[PDB]
RNA sequence: GCUCAUUAAAUCAGUUAUCGUUUAUUUGAUAGUCAUGGUAUAACUGUGGUAAU
RNA sequence: AUGGUAGGAUAGUGGCCUACCAUGGUUUCAACGGGUAACGGGGAAUAAGGGUUCGAUUCCGGAGAGGGAGCCUGAGAAACGG
């Protein structure tokens, strides 16, 4: 399908097009699923003999981590935000990596009452995420391809990095 | 073959999708396990059609006017699917570089076939192997070929419109947008007025013997929740009145008189309106489908009633229909490609022949 | 300005800041341990290691963004004629926001795991 | 046509020459799987209840399973290759129909039962 | 064919190729070379094959059954047969050379190392040129160092820094394959460190850092050399 | 394995670099967390169709 | 075309591909372009113990299995004994 043969685009100085081969099989690409938030398929794809690659197509849970506490927790996914490189694909909603996504808070909402004794601003952090815990919708970042691993796995918004971001969605 | 009811007192039969269930897709590792293992008399019940268990469900769903064929868009190794309904499995299956967002048939049998690649491209492809591809300046939604002017000519989220000529295989002189939403394109068959998708609501009529647009038409609601976008639009096969569906669910039915009134009509859900065709074809005319991403939904355009709900567990994004038939098309996100027929609308085709049979008496 | 482009610039961490040694007796520099740039392709605090042709020359053209070309002027020996011959090979290097790089400067880098389609060099040292 | 008639209770089967119009004409249009009373086909079957089990056409192509279209097919069959298929449905041009006893009436077959 | 086997051109048109293994393929030695052509045991190749199976040769202290077995440099190959022991050294003209040891010599083999990091769970480990890595080494032994093998067990007795100025034999380049006791370490641009040699008559002579073996000290070799 | 159509920093030759990678075989290291479960292919037994496999 | 960054794809590097961002690259030290009958050339490799410089061996480079195009297994093929 896709090749990568550097032949036919121009050398430094200007010489091109030699066609000196044709397409092979080690000079080789495949194609991208453009995973969407729905109920989870998992794809499969022989890669090189022994070993496999994860597609993703439809992701319903994930794996984030709060950065804070140091804590990993489960997350229902329901919608994607922000993401550098083509706004199409936000507006498909569409999962690659560094990808801000809308996620559920009532399971890090869970983790902190019963186990410490507070509710969630109706134990203290920052002030801009307080305020979104009432909101039940938490801005998280993706950290690992989907196109590779399948996973959506990634990191929660804390920080100078949640200034950064949500300066740009306003 | 299981009959569902929609509660509209209208029974739906249903065929090929979420609910049949083929226990032999590969018959020498299963089939040869069945034997032993079971007595098979519910896979005796099932009737499976034109033999296909086909993931990663379609961009989009197309078919011919003539030889009764099916283009199906697969994203699994991205893939084109033909089907034959004389013959009842694959004629040509080849596999694309990139997904076809829209699909359009150039005139009849796929004599030819146009494709809307997500690399911001248009593939041209015939019997032979991928015969030409193009280059888009911008990205793509969908597509529309006019016989008339031998132009097919595109246009998604750009600030021109595209317009190409496949007689002397140019672009020139192309049109330009009315701030950017152009998500649809859809052609009047008898007097050829272009529709267009707008993000500020607004279709663009651009005559094609003017070189120019003519009006707009804006969308206002009673309720009116978000600002919408019309995501797709259609033209009646008499050139009289026009389809307006909206994001957030609500049917806008206008007319061609370059009048502003409408009538309203709204799914349940009201996530999107899918696609919307007319019924003008098919006998008991003047219906027209409204479906959401889910809810798929026939009603009379003067009346405004469900005749029928039609609703696969699995989400869809595609409808296609043939012609004086019932025959709908629908990619339900799953392994197989949901369609199915309504025999109350109107007769099943000559490859559907005894497909009406086995249910009446069942 | 640090954040300007579309992503948000970070280690990946593999002071708030955090350093390796390229090695080789090339020194961290000021820049490096309490600057301000990210830059993952740096030899110091980034993800490239510098194993391979260590070579040096001068740098001619910098009007890039992020990278630059070196001159490396040599003496060729034709044996048939017993003559010499002028050369140079400009070669186009990545350099890093630290060091301080103009038409002159003489260069020193470090084969780096090649970067960008004819960049196979990072600037580890300049004088 | 014939019908290829077994019976699975005492396990033998026996095949019929069929050559009368009335007798097969009940069997049209039926399908595999379908109860279907000899009774009018025969006054011998009286009270047999038959079920379509298989068999094949005046070509050697099977009717498969379910499949449609009582005329023939070609089908991507099962590594799967193409070749042609008659259909599910009985039709005046099959050169047999093998079918199996259901419940059995009043009379007997010597060769049979 | 290569150099460094002493075959003729004649008696077959096919070289024998080797086998892959613990040693490069173009440093190798097969054993159908070792038996019946240069010590001319056995006469046709299947008659290397009766003596394999009957396991008269042991290699570095294993059975060691192939006919295409790669043998290399600083190999002790232990015969069952007359109680004598072997142990492969390389030649100056260019060529390998058979020498006869010592039962105590063949307890013990010289290793060069060729990468050394950090296990699993916190082990470190060193690998050397022969493929044998070893758990828990000294970890004053470093990059390019000799490691004297136990053989009964997988254990180093004994180590040798690389320091300027201790006997280095060189595997590998152009002078491959001499005494020389080191001038000193040279630096150059992409590494190709050129450590360099003073042999006997005092003479300099220039390969790779890759192709250095130290054999012992600025006068004691641990091993016994070949004299001639 | 045979046959048809001529490439100038390309091939090739050596050289690295693989801390940029994948590797069946080769070799060397390396794992403390019901006297017998449940399925399953056929061959075969016999009936046939098909100009034919 | 030169590069930046982000994503994708891949066994992996990577403008490989695409967004967005800068205007660069090689060059009288000859770039780039043209001619090559490139059966000419490679110590690739022994060779001829006086035939004066002889030999044989290996390497060319690319494409194909009626023509196009798409695919599947396998460490490896984009395999014509699918």
């Amino acid at each position: 399908g896709i090749s990568r043969d550097s032949r036919h685009k121009r050398s430094a100085t200007g010489a091109k097009r030699a066609q000196f081969r044709k397409k092979r099989k080690f000079e080789l690409g495949r194609q991208p699923a453009n995973t969407k938030i729905g109920a989870k398929r998992i794809h499969s794809v022989r890669t090189r003999g022994g070993n496999k690659k994860y597609r993703a197509l439809r992701i319903e849970t994930g794996n984030f981590s709060w950065a804070s506490e140091g804590i990993s927790k489960k997350t229902r996914i329901a919608g994607v935000v922000y993401h550098p490189s083509n706004n199409e694909l936000v507006r498909t909603n569409t999962l690659t990596k560094a990808a801000i996504v809308q996620i559920d808070a009532t399971p890090f909402r869970q983790w902190f009452e019963a186990h410490y004794g507070q509710t969630l601003g109706k134990a203290k952090i920052e002030s801009s995420v307080e305020s979104q815990f009432s909101a039940g919708r938490l801005y998280a970042c993706i950290s690992s391809r989907p196109g590779q691993s399948g996973r959506c796995d990634g990191y929660i918004l804390e920080g100078e990095e949640l200034a950064f971001y949500l300066r740009r969605l306003t | 073959v299981l009959k569902s009811t929609s509660a509209n007192d209208v029974s739906v039969y249903q065929v090929s999708g979420t609910n049949v269930s083929r226990s032999l897709p590969d018959w020498i590792a299963k089939k040869r396990k069945r034997q032993l293992k079971n007595d098979l008399e519910y896979q005796n019940r099932v009737e499976l059609i034109q033999d296909f268990e086909f993931s990663e469900a379609s961009n989009k769903i197309k078919v011919s006017r003539d030889g009764q064929y099916c283009m199906a868009t697969g994203t699994y190794k991205p893939q084109i699917h033909v089907y034959d309904f004389a013959n009842l499995s694959l004629k040509f299956d080849r596999h694309t570089d990139a997904e076809n967002v829209d699909f359009t048939i150039l005139s009849d049998d796929w004599t030819k076939s146009v494709h809307l690649q997500n690399d911001r491209s248009i593939q041209f492809q015939n019997k032979g192997g991928l015969h030409y591809t193009t280059r888009i300046p911008k990205f793509g939604r969908s597509l529309v070929y006019n016989k008339v002017n031998c132009d097919l000519y595109v246009g998604a989220s750009g600030n021109e419109l595209y317009r190409l000529n496949l007689e002397k295989g140019r672009f020139l002189n192309p049109f330009k947008l009315d701030t950017e939403g152009v998500n649809h394109v859809s052609i009047n068959e008898v007097n050829g007025l272009l529709a267009a998708g707008t993000e500020t609501n607004v279709v663009e009529f651009w005559d094609p013997r003017s070189r120019s647009r003519v009006s707009k038409l804006y969308l206002e609601n009673n309720i009116d929740n978000r600002p919408f976008q019309v995501t797709t639009t259609s033209f009646r096969n008499d050139g009289l009145t026009f389809a307006c569906g909206t994001s957030n669910g609500y049917s806008y039915i206008y007319d061609l008189r370059t009048s502003e009134p409408s009538i309203i009509k709204d799914q349940g859900y009201g996530f999107d309106i899918k696609k919307i065709i007319w019924l003008d074809n098919v006998g008991t005319e003047n219906k027209i489908v409204t479906c959401d991403k889910r809810i798929a939904k026939i009603w009379d355009r003067l009346d405004g009633k469900a005749y029928a709900s039609m609703e696969p567990s699995v989400d869809i994004n595609d409808i296609e229909h043939v012609p004086g038939t019932g025959m709908f098309f629908t990619a339900n996100e799953s392994i197989p490609m949901h369609t199915y027929y309504i025999p109350s609308l109107g007769p099943s085709p000559r490859w559907c022949s005894f497909l009406d049979s086995i249910t009446e008496e069942l | 300005t640090v954040q300007s482009e579309r992503a948000f610039q970070k280690q990946p961490h593999i002071t708030k800041r955090w350093y390796k040694n390229a090695g080789l007796g090339f020194k961290t520099p000021k820049t490096a341990i309490e600057g301000s740039y990210i830059d993952k392709k740096c030899p110091f605090t980034g993800l490239v290691s510098i194993r391979g042709k260590i070579l040096t020359g001068t740098v001619v053209s910098t009007k890039m963004h992020r990278t630059i070309v070196i001159r490396r002027a040599y003496l060729h020996y034709i044996p048939k004629y017993n003559r010499y011959e002028k050369r140079h090979k400009n070669v186009p290097v990545h350099v890093s926001p630290a060091f301080r790089v103009q038409v002159g400067d003489i260069v020193t880098v470090g084969q780096c795991r090649p970067i960008s389609k004819t960049v196979r060099f990072n600037v580890v040292k300049v004088s | 046509m014939k019908l290829n008639i077994s019976y699975p209770v005492n396990g033998s089967q026996k095949t019929f020459e069929i050559d009368d119009e009335h007798r097969i004409r009940v069997f049209f249009d039926k399908r595999i799987g379908q109860e279907v009373d000899g009774e009018a086909v025969g006054d011998e079957f009286k009270g047999y209840v038959f079920k379509i089990s298989g068999g094949n056409d005046k070509q050697g192509f099977p009717m498969k399973q379910g499949v449609l279209l009582p005329t023939r097919i070609k089908l991507l069959l099962t590594e799967r290759k193409r070749k042609s298929v008659r259909g599910a449905i009985v039709g005046p041009d099959l050169a047999v129909l093998a079918l199996v006893i259901v419940k059995k009436g009043e009379q007997e077959l010597e060769g049979l039962t | 064919a290569p150099h460094h086997w002493l075959l003729d051109k004649l008696s077959g048109c096919y070289a024998p190729r080797p086998s892959a293994g613990p040693h490069k393929l173009r440093e190798s030695l097969p054993l159908i070379v070792f038996l019946r052509n240069r010590l001319k045991y056995a006469l046709n190749g299947r008659e290397v094959k009766a003596i394999l199976m009957q396991r008269h040769v042991k290699v570095d202290g294993k059975v060691r059954t192939d006919t295409t077995y790669p043998a290399g440099f600083m190999d002790v190959i232990t015969l069952d047969a007359t109680n004598e022991n072997f142990r492969l050294v390389y030649d100056v003209k260019g060529r390998f050379a058979v020498h006869r040891i010592t039962d105590e010599e063949a307890s013990y083999k010289l290793g060069k190392v060729k990468k050394v990091q950090l296990g699993k769970k916190g082990v470190p480990y060193v690998v050397t040129h022969d493929g044998r890595t070893i758990r828990y080494p000294d970890p004053n032994i470093k990059v390019n160092d000799t490691v004297k093998i136990d053989l009964a067990s997988g254990k180093i007795t004994d180590f040798i820094k690389f320091d300027a100025g201790k006997l280095v034999y060189v595997t590998g380049g152009r002078n491959l394959g001499r005494i020389g006791t080191i001038v000193h370490k040279e630096r150059h641009d992409g590494g190709f460190d050129l450590v360099h040699i003073k042999d006997s008559l005092d003479n300099t002579f220039v390969t790779r850092l890759n192709n250095v073996f130290v054999i012992g000290e600025q006068g004691k070799p641990y091993i016994s050399l070949p004299k001639g």
